[PDB]
RNA sequence: AGGCCUGAUUCAGGCCACCAUCGAAAGGGAAUCCGGUUAAGAUUCCGGAACCUGGAUAUGGAUUCUUCACGGUAACGUAA
């Protein structure tokens, strides 16, 4: 069977984005002609969200939650994908192979990734998704 | 043809002080001091030299931005490239391992 | 023996001979099983083995070192592991092997 | 569906 | 010292408060084609470096020296 | 420290919850 | 810029922490 | 055998370990060059030109909706 497909949770090991996690939106096993070799559109977190104790209060909590998101073009070959599962129902339609070469849909689908991952952070939902990698 | 020598204290063929012979304005030639080279940063894993770091003398880091002496990536101007995904890769493997091994200890304890 | 179902698949069947095309044959999900020599470095390993748990291809841990596998295969290079893409006329899959 | 992935030979 | 391309940033330079005199230096030397022609620099001091502008054109020269402030001391050559 | 194993993997005898991202864990 | 001089108090930190846990503690 | 930190004012609490000093004008080490000058002084003086270290501070720019920036598959690049 075939495992990089859309809502697969993979980790990223080359780049400035090294050890972060990303879920898979649209994998390209053929490539495209600006990227020729299997890659795959990403969206994964750059600034993971801060633990929040009794202690933090109103704006502090507001503030520690934000979550600083980012979208990639990917090769296979740097990626190390995972055997958990995201849902990536919400942003399926904004990250494709268009958004990568107009800056105004990746502001769009950057804004579309931030606020869809903050609003299942305080779902808490996946909460391995949300956690820092120790490497 | 002209013979030059030291121009400090120091008499003896040391390493510290080093002679290079140059041509000055005045159409003589003369001596100058040669300072010791500076030595590239090297990963703190394998000791191969880090790749996009400026090389400087110790105190002469102090004097530069930091793009200069760093990488955009995760631990950019500690660890090469490769380190850091051998890394990442067997920090993700043990903690999959550490799960296995929990859920088969469940499984061994549940026994009883 | 597996030597001669290895030789009989090089022989008239299709496969991939070395680390990075076995793991695209498997990101691709064209494998078949693996062949892992002992000499493969563990950390390249237990990478295969993650790999092979997702796409569910079966493992078999070979006997030898990577020379001795490259030789069973039939080639006079070291090979590390190699992938089973297509049987054809040998019986390696269905033996359980 | 799987159960074993590891494989051995079945004539020993 | 450093050499300055740009013109107004001379100019910029001496026009500031702290400003004691500008060389102007003439030279006379050949191009790849071998015609002569007279070079002029510009010379002016700012806080802690030397900055010179190099003119290889007569008339942008003659307009950079009309251009120069009425009580700024000018040293030839 | 060990690196994954995927005879302990089959040890547990599930393999398609595993595959499939069942058990989750989050350590320290 | 027309500026008028002026002394400002900078507000405490931890204000409204330290009243809960002093109202917690009595 | 001693230093540091926290605290709406209650002196209470906390962290850390290990020994002065002397010993190199050939070891390690921040930074200066050219030209001129005396009866006798020069990398020291004079003229020009430039660096190093420490300090207080101001201006421009960035920190892009208001709150710690981006690009490249990657090695990596950047005025911050
Ligand atoms: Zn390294």
């Amino acid at each position: 069977a075939k495992f990089l497909k859309a809502g697969k949770v993979a980790v990223v090991v080359r780049g400035r984005y090294a050890g972060k996690k990303v879920v898979i939106v649209k994998p390209h096993d053929e490539g495209s002609k600006s990227h020729p070799f299997g890659h795959a559109l990403v969206a994964g977190i750059e600034r993971y969200p801060l633990k929040v104790t009794k202690k933090h209060g109103a704006k502090k909590v507001a503030k520690r939650t934000k979550i600083k998101p980012f979208i990639k073009v990917v090769n296979y070959n740097h990626l190390l994908p995972t055997r958990y599962t995201l849902d990536v129902e919400a942003f399926k339609s904004v990250v494709s192979t268009e958004t990568f070469e107009q800056p105004s849909q990746r502001e769009e689908a950057k804004k579309v990734v931030k606020k869809a991952f903050e609003e299942r952070h305080q779902a808490g939902k996946n909460q391995w998704f949300f956690s820092k990698l120790r490497f | 043809a002209q013979r030059v020598t030291f121009r400090r204290r120091n008499p003896y063929n040391t390493r510290s002080n080093k002679i290079k012979v140059v041509k000055t304005p005045g159409g003589i030639l003369r001596a100058q001091h040669v300072k010791k080279l500076a030595t590239r940063p090297k990963c703190g894993d394998c000791g191969s030299a880090l790749q996009g770091i400026s090389t400087l003398r110790p105190r002469q880091y102090a004097t530069v931005s930091k793009t200069h002496k760093t990488v955009s990536r995760a631990y950019g101007g500690s660890r090469c490239a490769n380190c850091v995904k051998e890394r990442i890769i067997r920090a993700f493997l043990i903690e999959e391992q550490k799960i296995v091994k929990k859920v088969v200890k469940e499984q061994t304890e549940a026994a009883k | 023996s597996i030597n001669q179902k290895l030789a009989l698949v090089i022989k008239s069947g299709k496969y991939t001979l070395g680390y990075k095309s076995t793991v695209k044959s498997l990101r691709q999900g064209k494998s078949k099983l693996i062949i892992i020599a002992a000499n493969t470095p563990v950390l390249r390993k237990s990478e295969l083995e993650y790999y092979a748990m997702l796409s569910k291809t079966k493992v078999y841990y070979f006997q030898g070192g990577n020379n001795e596998l490259g030789t069973a295969v039939g080639k006079l290079f070291r090979v590390g592991v190699v992938s089973i893409l297509e049987a054809g006329d040998s019986d390696i899959l269905t033996t359980l092997a | 569906a799987i159960t074993n992935l590891i494989s051995k030979l079945k004539g020993q | 010292a450093r050499e300055i391309t740009d013109i107004k940033q001379f100019l910029e330079l001496t026009r500031r408060a702290d400003v004691k005199t500008a060389t102007v230096k003439i030279n006379k030397k050949l191009n790849k084609a071998g015609k002569p022609f007279r070079q002029t620099k510009f010379k002016v001091r700012g806080s802690s470096s030397l900055y010179t502008l190099v003119i290889n054109d007569a008339g942008k020269a003659k307009k950079l020296i009309q251009s120069l402030p009425p009580t700024l001391k000018v040293n030839r050559l | 420290e060990s690196l994954f194993n995927l005879k302990t993997a089959e040890k547990t005898g599930i393999l398609n919850d595993l595959a499939k991202g069942k058990k989750r864990m989050i350590f320290t | 810029l027309n500026s008028n001089p002026e002394i400002l108090l900078r507000k405490r930190r931890n204000a409204d922490r330290t009243r809960i846990e002093r109202q917690e503690l009595a």
